[PDB]
Order: C-alpha cells, then structure tokens, then sequence
C-alpha cells in the first residue's frame, strides 16, 4: 500500500524516544531478582558506586534524554507507592514499548496504541486481583508472615520473629482497619549505638533524637509537659547588622554585663511564662543555643532543655508533637505548644533518648517512632533498611490487602488469560492486545535468563504447569528452576504488580503521545 | 585624512551605481504607493514590531550607508514636512526619471543636459495642470466644505479610525478654521499641538481651545480644578517665570537652625519673600498661579491658604499659548505681576476621557481662539499612530486646498494628462530636448502603472486605456482604482488632490533628480 | 547595507517566502494538539533541567522563541483569542496557518499581490459567519428563569450606587431594558435621558427613541408618515472664516449680498432632496431661515444640530444612512417614523420618536436632584447594563464535531460561484482552510482522516444532515442525536481571529528581520 | 486578481538565447555602411 509521504517526519522523534527508552529499559532489565548482575557507575567526582539497585543505577545514570526519565520518574513512584519492584516496572516499560515499536511497523496510529494497552492494563488488573489472596489487617499471623518472608532476604533472619511483629504492630497502631491508603512516612526509625538487635521499642508517641542537658541543673524529665518548636537561641543581643559594645568607664562596663543578664534571665522568664516545659533549640553555629547562665535560669524555672537539634528533627516533631515553630522570643506563647503527660529521658542499658508520651493533642498523631539499637553501626543500619522493606510490604498490604505468588506465575497466568480473550476482540484491538500479552511474559523470560536457567524452557514449563494450577508456580531461585513458589512461602504483595502494570501504562502513553521536540528558553 | 579603507567611483561606475542606488532605495516604498498599499514591518532593535505603509515613516527609520540612498533618504525627509502624503510619490518619480536618464546617459547625453531638459519638462508639466485645474472655492462653498471633509475623511478611512472617522474631520476643520486665516491662508501648525496617549478609544478625540497643561498641582492639598465661581469673570491666570521661593545659595545652603536667633533671621527673610510674592499675587487678582519652575512647600501652603491653585513646571512654547489663548502677557516676576497682565480663560478642569482615570487638567476657553490643541486617544498605541498621522495629512490637505482653489485629481489622471502633455510637446523641440520631454513623459507614466500594480490591475492595459480614453474621448480626470470604485474617471468619484500639492511633488521630484544626477563622483573614508 | 542593528529587510523574494512559510510553521507547533485527542509536545530548556511537556497551544506558542518576525506577527495578532474567549488558541493558529498556506498556493499560482485574495478572504468569512449565525441554536428556553436571574444580578449591581434609591424598580428597568430589545443589547440601543426635577425612583420607562435639543423655528410640532433622510450640509453660518478676505465691493451691502448668493447655491442640492421621496430632513448643522423656507417649500420636515451620536442613533433605529452629497436623484436609503412628537421633560426639549422601522431599542428617564446624582445614576445603569447583557452571548451554540465548520465551508463554497472568476480562486482556497480543520482532528484522533472528512462533506453537501465526527468510534454520526455541541462564540471568535490574522500578513510585502532577544 | 501559474521557466531559454543572438547582432553591426569597420578572422 502506500502512505502519507511526511516530507517532514515527526515519527523520527518518537523513534528515537522509543530506542532511548528501550536501551534505558535493557540496560536495567539484567539487575532484575536477587541474581541480578551487579552495575557500575563512576561519578563525575571519581567515587565508583557498584551495586544492583534499580533505584541508584538510575539515579547516578544521569540520564539526560527528557523522555528516559520518564523511567526515573515511574521508580520514583513506584518506590513512593510500593516501595519494590523498581526494576519490574522498568522491565514491563521496555516490553510495551517494544511491543509499541512492532505495532506502528505495522501501521497502527500511537493515539490507538496507548487506548489498547490502557484497556488491557485495566483488563489485567482486574484479573490479577481476581487471583489475589486477600488478607485482614485484623490478622497479626498473616502480617508476620508477610513481614517474616520479606526480612528473610538480609542478613538478619534468626531475630525476624522479632523484627516482624515490631513492624506490623507499628503500622498496625496507626492503620487499624479499612484505613484504605496509609503513608508510612509518618513512622520514625530512631537509630541509637549501644544494645543488640532484640533490643528495640515502639513508643506510640514521638521519639526525639537527642539527649538532655547533661550539664548542671539538667532535670532530665519533667512530668505535665508542653513540647514547642524553637527557632531562635537564647544569647544576649546580637543584631545581624555591625554592632559593638563600647565602654568609657567601669560602671558602664558593669551596667552591660547587667543588662546583658537580665535580657538572658528575661528570655528564659517568658519561655517559662507562655508554660513551655521542654524547650527544642534548633542547632546553631552564630549564637549559642543555650548559655551557662540561661540553662542555670531555666533550671530554677524547672524547664526541660534539649539542644543541638537539626531541621530534619524539627520538621518530624511538626508532626509527631503537633505544635507550630517559633520565629523569635517575641512570638513565644502556649498557641505554639504542645502537650504530653511526661517528658523523659530513658536510660536503660545506655539508650539515653528523649521521649514524648500521651500528647493527647488533636493535631498531634500517632506518629509511631521505632527506637532501633544495636553495638555495631553496621547492625543498626541493617535493622532501619529491613525495618523500612517490611513496612513497605505492610503498606502494600493496606492500601490492597492479599498477596499474589512470585516468580512471575501471576505474569504469565495473565498473558495466557488475555490471549485466550483476545481472540474474540475484532480489529486493531486484537492485536494490540495480543502484542501486549507476549509483552507481559518479559518479566519471567527476565528472572529464568538471571537465574542461569534456560529462558524458553523456562516459560514452556511454566505455561504447561499453569494450566492445572491457579498461581502457585513460579520461578524461584532457591530450586534453580519452576517450582510451587506458594508452597515455598515466596509471596509478594498484589499492590506491587497493580502498581507496576498502571505506572508502565502511563509510562508508555506519555512517551507515545510526544510526537515533537522543541527548544524553549 | 583617514585614507585606508576610503572607497570611490568616477568616470566609469558613477552613474550606474547611483541610479542603481536610487532604484533599490525606492523600490522599499514602491509597492507601498496609494490607498491600498502593501505594509511594511518595522521593528525597533529593542524588538517592537509596527506595521505600516507610510513611504515616509519606512525611509525615515532607514538607516544605510550609500551615499545616494542616504541623500534621498535626507531630502524626503525635509520633504514630509512640505507635503507629508507625497513623499512616495515622489520618490518614485524621481526613480522613474533617474531610470530614464540612464537610458539617456546610455545614449550619450551630458547629466547638465537632462536635468535641464527635466526642469523644462516639469514647468510644461505644471502650466498643464494649471491649464487642466477646476476651482471648487470659486463655485459654491457648501461644495467647499464638502471637498474638505470629503479629504480629510479619505485620509483618515486608511486607518483603524474609519469606523468614527468623522469626528476627527470635524475636529481637524475646527482647528484649521480656528488658527488659520484668510489673509495668507496658511495653517500655522505650531499653533496646533498634537497630543494624546494610549487608552479609550477613537470616539474620545477632543478640540481644545488652548493649552493642556496635564500637571499635578504640586501640594497634594492644592485643588485640582479652577472654577468660574458661578458666573465670575472667568479664570485669571498668572503667568510667571520666575520661581515661587526665595534667592538660594547654589554652593553650599544647609541652612539648618541651630539655635533661636538663626531660626527668627531665616524664618525672618524667608517669609518677608514668601508673603511679598503672595501679597503680588493676590493684588494681581489671579485665580490660579502659573510658575515656570516649581513651587516651595510655604509657597504651596501659603496659596492653598488663600484658595490659589498653582501650577508647575510651565514650558515657554506653554507660556506662549497660555498668553495666546488667553490673551494674556508673560511677567518675568512676581513683583511685575498685575492685573493687566492676568490671562483669561472660560475654565480649567479635569476632563476624562473614556476609561481614563488620569483626570487630566485641560484649559478651555470654548470660543474661537488662535492656538488649539487636537487631542488623540485610541485602544492601542498603533490606533493613536495612525490617528495623529490621518489628522497630519488631513491638516496638510486642507491647507493647500484653503490656499489655492485651484485642485487636480488622484488616480493618476493628473499623471496621465501630464505625460500626454509632455509627448506631444516632445515632437515640436528639436535636440536633447525631445529626449528630454519623452523620458519625463514615460517617468511620468510610472506613478499610474505603479498605483495599477497595487491595486491588483496590469499597469499596461490600465495605462493604455486611460491615455485612450483622456486622449481620443476628451480631456478629463480618469485614473485607476485605487479603492473600491463602480467605474473609471474619478471626477465623478470626488478624488481631488490639491494642484499645489501637485505642483510641490512635481518640483520636488526634479529637485531631487538634480541633486542626485548632479553629483558625479563620491568620496566615503573608513569606520572607526 | 540598510537599517542595522541586525534589523535589515530581507529581499522581496525571501521576504514573502518568510512571511507565508514561517507564520504557516507556527501552526505546526500547535496543530498536533487541536482537539481533545490532540498530541503532547516536549520542550527542552538550554539545561534540561527546567524541560516539561504540554498540549496547550498557548503555552507553546508563548514558551517557544520565534525568531522569524511572520511568527511573531502571526502569534501578536492571535493572541486577541486568549482574551476574548480565552480558549481555542490552537484553532485559530491553526486556522490562520491553514489560510496563509493557502494564500501562498494562490500566490504561487498567479504572482500577483494578495490584496485580491484579501477581498476574497474578507467575503468568504463574512459568508462563513453568516452560515454560522444561521446554524446557531438557541438554549435560552424558560426565558421567565432568565428574566429572574437577571433581576437578581441587576439588584445585585445596583447595591452601594445611587440607584439603591428604589432598588426593585431600578432593576425592573435595567432587566426590561435588556430583555425587551430582543437583539443587540448594546448600550448604543439604549437611551438614557438625565433631567432635574424629581427623584431617581421616579424614573419611566419609554420603548422608544429620544432626542433632545428639539428643531425648527415654524416647523410643526408633529410629523406624521416620515421619509428620514440625514445629512452633513453647511445650512447656517456659510463662509464660516473670511477675515482678511479682500472683497471688491464698495460697502458691505454688496458682500452681504455675495453671502446671500452662496447661501442660494444650496438651493440646487435642498431640491434634489425632493427628488428622492424625502419628507423629513435631518441635517448635523444647524439650518439658516432661507433653507428652512426652501425646505417648507417642498414640504420637508427640516431637523437641525442632529450632531454625530444622535444621527447614528436614528439612523441605528430609524435604519436610515447619513450622506454628504445627492450625487444623483431616487438612489439613496431611507428610514421610516411613524410618529415623531415635540415633548419637553423636566423644562427641557426632547424628540420622541415613535414606531421606527424594525426600531430596538429602549429609553429610560432619570428625575434626579443635580448633576453628580444624575450622573451617577447613569453610569450605574451602563454598569447594569453590561453586566445584564451576558444572558444574551450565554446559552448560543453550533453542532459540534465539524458539522458547523462543514456547514460554512459548503456556504463558502456556494459564495465561490456567485462572484467573479479572479475571486472565485480565493473564496474556494478559503472553504479549503475551513475543511482543513476537522482533517487534523481526524488525524489526532488516530483514524482516517481522508474517509472522515470525504463522509462528512458528502452528507453535508446532500442537504439537512447534522452529522459530524466522532473521535470516539472513528465514524460518522449525528452531532444532534449525542448532543454533541460547541458554544457559538467560541466558533465565530476564533474566525474572526484566523480572518484578521490572515489578512494581517496578506497585506504585508516585505518584512523586516526581527531583533534577537 | 489571479492570473496563469507559470510553473515552467522558458524564460531563461528564451533571454539565453535573445542574449545570444544580441551578442552576434551587435558583432556584426559594427560593419553597416561605406566606412563599417574590418572584421578579421
């Protein structure tokens, strides 16, 4: 047949879109399942980064193509949404694009392209859920499980009977039932040197970073607290413009000291007046935070003082306390602070961490802050990473309570599915529907070529033991080959691959409807 | 002096280069000729872009680095203020006869010669047209007043003004009527101050009567308007010149109080000067004090004391059509301020036009007076553009039809009866002269191809046909469709062009040849 | 070397090459993004790091650099859209590239200036929007809700001004004064009469057409069956300047007698009025004793000092014309009066004006207690006013889908034979233009655009179809069926937006480079 | 107003040769009369 000659062709523009887009897409494809090969980036200030994430890969990749970065931005939220499965979704972008590429080689327009895969995501997504085992936040068992089964990838694993509990009741304490989406941005991991991995705790408060004043008159606790958010320092005057003391005689000198000790005591005299019992100074380097004789005033006044706070703290406990910054000693009044039964310092085997109990604040939520300790440094990293990884998986479960079986078994049980519904299609439809079904079966052709097995036997395997089983079989790394990964306890939650299906759609769509490039300055 | 990179022609590529040169320079603006135009894009180097057609607005705004393009660009110039809507015209005549002397150069005629043979040729030209011109002041002066508004109407239809173009007729024959008068019958445009700023719309445009003066009264206290006072003796102003405050030290001043006995001596002297100027005033018996400079802050409280509005900063082209208006004289001081001196004036108010919130301050006088001022609004600041250069043209155009009765007629039938004229005398001088006559006749000739080619008709057919038809028919004012006509001869269709007009463009298109022809070798040095 | 600044003109030839090719390449930024299937364009900051990507014409337009001076000409002047309506600035640059294209093409095939093909341009949109306003429908029904809401707004207006004197009636008045015209509701059609003499809340409510400073020194009070012709003569006051005229009299018996003579002149042209069936005059000047007996002669109703606003007012009602000269006699337009009577309100002479010829328009009279009240009487009703009148823009639509643009390329099509050969050209290049747009909403939205539009046309041309597309199924099916609609002033705006653009760079020659920024 | 296309450029044959044949016209003009100049060859 013939075509439109398009003396101008801004097909070239999405032809190069799509092979940027495809190169990025391979180029993480290999890193996909715990075989995945490690990847090697050199930073443009000579620090050499090797590892086998999808998320840093993509970061330190820099990549420069507007439209690659649509990549990044599906692992951005993917990561915000699931919290895994960054490859995955990548993976399936690059296959829909593939598919995309064979389709307009056929003649079909982009604009039906992305209406096709955006039927046949939402079709697949409703047979995914359909084979979803749905569980109930209710069931601490399950959460265990999952949370269990999650851990068991890092290194700690004999303390996951610990480490599991502890962070399905976190997010329990704050996402009960029926709670629909739940971020758990919200919960805190406080890590602290000392003790060992058995050794944590939950605190359905706010936890603070830092310790009391260990210096003289230092209360340490104090019960029937206000919590507020200090911006300034207690120092005598220091206006930001020149300024200089000048002195002609020894009254004169006495008359500054004076008046400087009295402005310090008059500070500390309206913070205790506004009745703020535990008082945050934010860190500084230009004045000082607290001085001698302004902690000696605020320890008759029977104020908690706690310094050296960095904004990251600040901005937390905006939250979790529930009460507003305060700009200058001027602003400082009780609107500005918070509440609690008893503020304390705990010392148990070394902890030595603040505390806020029962603010009983309507702003103020349960911001849960898990208190992580451990001897080595290296100890408690590895708890806050697999305490983040599990509460990811928990969030996954609450936002779409079930879990579907790993290996890719839900992958190719949907593009059987959506082959076997095609053929009643009629049109462009059929075939978009049927290239996005071979589509879907990258992701196990992906973890069989990882994993060291044979890639197409691999997938002829799965598909004939499909057949009598409902998502049970999969590829699983521990057999070095296709066994029942449900038996095997290797289970992911559903909202991953919904998530991952939806967010490789949009991908697709939004790199098939750019259609021209243009400067703009 | 400055001998390197000094270029020259002489003898050889002289002659070409500038007729080549006059070509190209009037070829800009060629396609631009008549009602209907083709626009040209000017942009500023700060990036405005304006659209126009105005042959003399494009040359002006023309910058270039040829000799010859450069002394036409200088001579059209002074030449808008002559005419204003001939420059084009003009420019291509002098192209069409600079074209034909090359040919005659080509031939072996000496440049002294043909200019000499052009000037005969133009004088021909011009007793025809004298011969040709009918008289509309001599037949009726209903026909009269028609023909002008008639004129100005056309001149301002080009525009965006067309919609509510006859306000600005009626506006621009009020002013000429007012300033001008029949013992020389000249418009004294000095006298008629054009003016205006972007806003409102067409149907703001206002006659004023006298001076603006859009100022701010100094004090924020000071009233903004003069009133008559119900039914007072009008306004009296009090031109000044000197400023409202007393004798200051130009070096240092600083005449800060330090104690008690400073403090009475300056306050002494200072208001000895204030109320001396204050009590002149009053005694005058002004009703509004008009300063040529500012005024002090007592100067100004004193006057709001005593119900004086004041104005500042008066310009002496101000002054004098303060006096002018008001039939006032300008008092170089306060201490010669009197009554006799005061101007009068109906009032001065503010006056809003359309949308505007300035308020602008206006002195009104509502009788005839011998200075107005033709105020300007519009939409958008291209709206005012070609508003104030519609009025400009229609102002010319009434002018040289108020001065001479005698007028022609557009479309090129005055052309066309010229170049007919100027062939048949060809035949009957014998010499160069013959030549002459035939090349001015075929310059001549261009001006209705040119007006043919604009409107979309073939300059040759239409040319042939309308010497047809003023030739084998009879002697009559038939030209080409400029605008949108039923039919040909424009002498049912009210095209009228002043026969001075005429003339000026004829003279000035031989003028210009001269100059250019005349000059046979050119020197340009380097740049630095 | 010319100008500078690297602003210089371009050659004739290059000229019009960039004035036609680069304004019609703006379109292209845009036309992939006409209608709601329309495609996402990428734009790349000099870093990167600022790059988004958008379908809205107006964000491309204004966010990518022009540095041809035709594309900045042609967006300027397509920017009046934004305003305006403030949506379909994709269209209407699309539309104004589609005609320049096509203005090029003609170009290239004649080699002639495009002032005819600008004359063609104009008569195809004034046909097109002809078609248009015919096509339109109207969703006014229930116009008693239409009529509340606007008592309402009125009242709303009213509050804090003057008027709030009688709140009810001032919006009664306000709300009649609109609705009651049952056409152009602008303020034009509408007369406010400010007197002294009473309260605001006095005010009366009068249909037709008033006039004061009332005419004539022994004309009757009232005319009956009136023939309104207007004019612009010099009736009174001939020879308006003559100092420092030299007269060749021996007194200034003869130069009276000169002016006397003058001023019979115009006894040729006060004839020829009679000439045309004309019983009412009505001259912007006022009318000296010997025209006004010239007039009663002839039996000629003479009104005088009718001004400028008063005559086209008359004129809008009465729809009459205003001439300056009777070139020739039976060939002119006149309005029609039914009754014409001498009244005087507050102690001040008014015309009223009754049973104008297709006359719609209203009066409203103010009785205030000085000036400042009556003007700000005044303006609070054009204030009411203007706001009243968005009723009557709201609620006018087209069919949607193309069937309108159809409908006027089809009419364009039948204006293409009824015109002369060296236009037809011009009137066919602008039908084309009009069908280009649903061309490109067939190919944004994926499907065949050639077999669309070819169905499209062929149902349209076959008489009463209301068909258009559906971006949706890809097919041809009835607009009204779905009731699938567009507002009517969004379609007339955005061409009359294309026409003027179109006819902005048609008239232009050269251009001149534009200065980089 | 519109008038024929033109697509084709027999205009640079036909001045070609107009100019051509010029050239040879104004070669051999030179010899017209009694006192016409000598051509070599």
């Amino acid at each position: 047949n013939a075509t439109f000659k398009n003396k101008e062709k801004p097909q070239e523009v999405r032809k190069a879109n799509i092979i940027a887009a495809r190169s990025v897409a391979d180029a993480i494809r290999t890193s996909l399942g715990p075989k995945g090969m490690d990847k090697m980036i050199k930073t443009s200030r000579g620090e050499i980064i090797i590892s086998n994430d999808g998320h840093t890969i993509l970061k330190q990749m820099a990549i420069l193509h507007p439209v690659a970065r649509m990549l990044v931005e599906v692992s951005a939220a993917q990561d915000s949404e699931a919290g895994d499965g960054t490859t995955s979704v990548v993976i399936l972008t690059g296959a829909l694009l593939g598919a995309a590429e064979r389709l307009l080689n056929k003649g079909i327009h982009p604009t039906i392209i992305a209406d096709s895969f955006q039927s046949a995501a939402k079709r697949s997504v409703d047979i995914l859920l359909e084979m979803c085992h749905k569980v109930s936040l209710s069931d601490r068992e399950q959460l265990v499980r999952a949370a269990s089964t999650s851990l068991s990838s890092k290194i700690v694993s004999q303390y996951s009977s610990f480490l599991a509990p502890l962070a399905v009741d976190s997010v329990l304490k704050i996402s009960d039932e029926n709670s629909k989406n739940v971020d758990l941005n919200d919960i805190r991991l406080v890590k602290k040197v000392g003790g060992t991995i058995d050794d944590t705790e939950m605190i359905d408060g706010v936890v603070l970073t830092q310790t009391a004043i260990k210096s003289a008159g230092g209360p340490t606790r104090k019960e029937k607290a206000k919590i507020g958010l200090i911006q300034f320092q207690i120092s005598p005057p220091k206006p930001d413009t020149e300024n200089n003391i000048i002195v002609n005689d020894y009254r004169q000198m006495d008359k500054i000291l004076k008046e400087e000790r009295a402005y310090l005591l008059n500070i500390c005299k309206k913070i205790k007046k506004a009745k703020c019992n535990v008082l945050l100074i934010q860190k500084s380097i230009l004045r000082d935070a607290v001085n001698d004789l302004a902690l000696h005033f605020l320890s008759k006044l029977n104020i908690m003082v706690v310094k050296d706070i960095e904004r990251e703290e600040i901005e937390f406990l905006s939250k979790g306390l529930g009460c507003k910054p305060i700009a200058d000693i001027e602003l400082f009044t009780e609107d500005r602070l918070g509440s609690a039964d008893l503020v304390e310092e705990i010392d148990s085997d070394g902890s030595k961490i603040v505390r806020v109990t029962g603010i009983r604040n309507n702003n103020a939520r349960p911001t849960v802050s898990v208190v992580i300790r451990g001897a080595n440094n290296m100890i408690i990293d590895e708890t806050e990473r697999s305490l983040h990884d599990a509460l990811c998986v928990i969030r996954c479960l609450v936002k779409e309570r079930g879990l579907i079986a790993g290996g890719g078994a839900p992958e190719i049980e949907i593009s059987r599915r959506l082959s076997k519904e095609a053929r009643s299609m009629e049109g462009v439809q059929a075939f978009i529907w049927q290239e996005f079904a071979s589509a879907l079966e990258v992701i196990p052709t992906t973890l069989a070529e990882n994993a060291g097995l044979n890639s197409i036997k691999v997938v002829t395997e799965l598909r004939s033991k499909h057949e009598n089983g409902e998502l049970n079989d999969g590829i699983s790394v521990r057999r070095s080959g296709t066994t029942n990964t449900y038996e095997e306890h290797i289970l992911q939650p559903v909202l991953v691959s919904t998530s991952a299906i939806t967010l490789a759609s949009e991908c697709v769509k939004s790199i098939l409807r750019i259609d021209d490039i243009a400067f703009s300055r | 002096k400055d001998q390197g990179n000094k270029k020259r022609q002489h003898g050889l590529e002289a002659k070409k280069s500038h007729i080549l040169a006059a070509r190209s320079v009037a070829s800009i603006i060629k396609t631009s000729l008549g009602p209907r135009g083709l626009d040209k894009i000017l942009i500023s180097p700060d990036g405005e872009i304006t659209i126009t057609n105005d042959g003399a607005t494009i040359l002006s705004q023309m910058e270039l680095d040829n000799e010859i393009a450069k002394l036409l660009v200088q001579l059209s110039k002074s030449q808008d203020d002559e005419i204003g809507d001939g420059t084009t015209g003009v420019v291509v005549l002098a192209s069409a006869l600079l074209d034909q002397a090359l040919e005659l150069i080509q031939k072996g005629i000496h440049p002294i010669k043909i200019a000499n043979g052009f000037d005969e040729a133009a004088k021909l030209a011009i007793s025809k047209l004298e011969e040709t011109c009918d008289d509309i002041s001599a037949s009726n002066d209903e026909l009269f007043r028609d023909f002008l508004l008639r004129a100005a109407k056309t001149s301002l239809g080009s525009k965006i003004v067309s919609k509510d173009h006859d306000r600005f007729a009626e506006m621009a024959v009020e002013a000429v009527i007012n300033v001008m008068d029949k013992d020389r019958k000249d418009v004294d445009f000095d006298l008629i101050k054009m003016q205006g700023r972007v806003g409102g719309s067409i149907s703001d445009s206002k006659l004023i009567n006298g001076v603006i003066l859009d100022k701010d009264f100094s004090h924020p206290q000071m009233p903004k308007c003069v009133l008559p006072k119900e039914g007072s003796d009008g306004v009296k102003l009090a031109i000044l010149t000197c400023p409202f405050e007393p004798p200051k030290p130009k070096t240092k001043h600083k005449l800060d109080i330090s104690s008690v006995e400073e403090y009475q001596k300056l306050q002494t002297y200072e208001q000895d000067k204030f109320k001396e100027m204050i009590d002149d005033v009053k005694k005058a018996g002004a009703d509004v004090v008009i300063c040529q400079w500012g005024f002090d802050d007592e100067a100004n409280h004193l006057l709001l004391q005593n119900d004086l509005p004041a104005v500042r900063w008066v310009g002496g082209q101000e002054l004098e059509h303060i006096a002018i208006s008001t039939n006032g004289r300008i008092v170089p001081r306060f201490q010669d301020l009197s009554k006799d001196k005061l101007g009068t004036c109906s009032r001065i108010y503010e006056q809003e036009f359309g949308t505007t919130k300035d308020r602008m301050l206006i002195i009104e006088q509502s009788k005839e007076t011998k200075t107005v001022t033709c105020f300007v609004r519009g939409s958008n600041k291209m709206i005012v553009d070609e508003a104030e250069r519609a009025l400009h043209d229609s102002l010319c155009v009434v002018r040289n039809l108020v001065k001479d009765s005698r007028v022609v007629y557009g479309g090129g039938a005055a052309e066309v009866t010229m170049s007919l004229a100027v062939s048949e005398e060809a035949d009957k001088q014998r010499g160069i002269d013959q030549y002459a006559f035939r090349g001015f006749a075929q310059a001549l000739d261009t001006i209705p191809m040119t007006l043919a080619e604009n409107s979309g008709l073939d300059p040759i057919g239409t040319l042939s046909t309308l010497k047809s038809k003023q030739l084998k028919e009879k002697i009559s004012n038939i030209g080409v469709d400029c605008l949108g006509y039923g039919s040909n001869d424009m002498k049912e269709l009210f095209v009228v062009d002043p026969f001075i007009g005429k003339k000026q463009q004829i003279l000035l298109a031989t003028q210009l040849c001269r100059m250019i022809l005349k000059i046979d070798n050119v020197i340009i040095s380097g740049k630095d | 070397q010319i100008f500078g600044d690297q602003v210089t003109e371009e050659r004739a030839e290059n000229a019009r090459l960039s004035a036609f090719v680069g304004a019609i390449a703006v379109g292209d930024l845009v036309k992939s993004t006409l209608g709601p299937k329309g495609m996402d364009k990428l734009l790349q900051s000099a870093s990167s790091n600022t790059c988004m990507v958008t379908n809205d014409g107006a964000t491309i337009l204004k966010s990518i650099p022009l540095d041809n001076p035709a594309a900045k000409v042609l967006v300027n002047i397509s920017k009046v859209q934004d305003d305006e309506v403030g949506d379909g600035t994709t269209s209407v640059t699309v539309l104004s590239a589609e005609l320049l294209r096509e203005a090029e093409k003609l170009i290239d095939q004649s080699k002639i200036h495009p002032q005819t093909i600008i004359e063609g341009y104009r008569l195809a949109s004034a046909a097109a929007l002809d078609a248009l306003t015919k096509a339109a429908v109207d969703n006014s029904h229930d116009k008693t809700m239409f009529r509340e809401d606007l008592i309402h707004i009125a009242k709303t207006t009213l509050s804090s001004k003057i008027l709030s004197q009688d709140k009810d009636h001032f919006a009664e008045l306000a709300t009649n004064a609109i609705l009651r015209l049952k056409g152009s509701t602008n303020l034009e059609h509408i007369q406010i009469i400010k007197i002294l003499g009473g309260k605001l809340s006095d005010s009366f409510l009068d249909e037709g057409f008033i006039l004061a400073k009332k005419f004539g020194n022994n004309q009757p009070k009232r005319i009956e069956n009136a023939k309104i012709l207007i004019a612009n003569t010099t009736l009174d006051t001939d020879k308006v300047k003559i100092f420092g005229t030299k007269f060749k009299v021996d007194s200034t018996a003869k130069l009276a007698q000169l002016e006397k003579a003058e001023r019979e002149k115009m006894k040729n042209k006060i004839a020829k009025i009679s000439k045309f069936g004309i019983n009412t005059f009505i001259n912007r000047q006022l009318i000296y004793d010997y025209p006004e007996q010239l007039f009663t002669d002839l039996g000629i109703n003479s009104i005088e000092h009718a001004d400028f606003e008063g005559v086209e007012r008359l004129a809008l009602v009465t729809g009459g014309e205003v001439v300056s000269t009777f070139d020739e006699p039976s060939k002119c337009k006149l309005g029609e009066c039914d009754v014409i009577e001498e009244i005087m309100l507050g102690e001040q002479p008014f015309l009223k004006f009754s049973g104008c010829k297709a006359g719609e328009a209203c009066t409203i009279v103010l009785r205030g207690a000085t000036d400042q009240t009556l003007d700000e009487a005044e303006r609070s009703l054009h204030d009411a006013l203007s706001v009243l009148s968005q009723t009557t823009k709201e609620t006018r639509t087209v069919l949607g889908g193309g069937c309108a643009e159809m409908v006027m390329s089809k009419a364009v099509d039948t204006e293409a034979q009824n015109i002369d050969g060296k236009k037809s050209l011009a009137v066919e290049a602008f039908a084309r233009a009009l069908r280009q747009l649903p061309t490109i909403l067939a190919d944004n939205a994926g499907f065949d655009s050639s077999e669309l539009v070819s169905k499209l046309r062929s149902s349209i041309y076959n008489g009463i179809s209301t068909s258009g597309l559906d971006l949706n199924n890809g097919t041809i099916a009835d607009m009204r069926q779905l009731g699938i609609v567009e507002s009517y002033k969004l379609k007339r705006a955005v061409v009359s937006s294309a026409s003027e653009a179109a006819e902005v760079l048609l008239r232009v020659d050269n251009i001149i480079r534009a200065r980089p920024r």
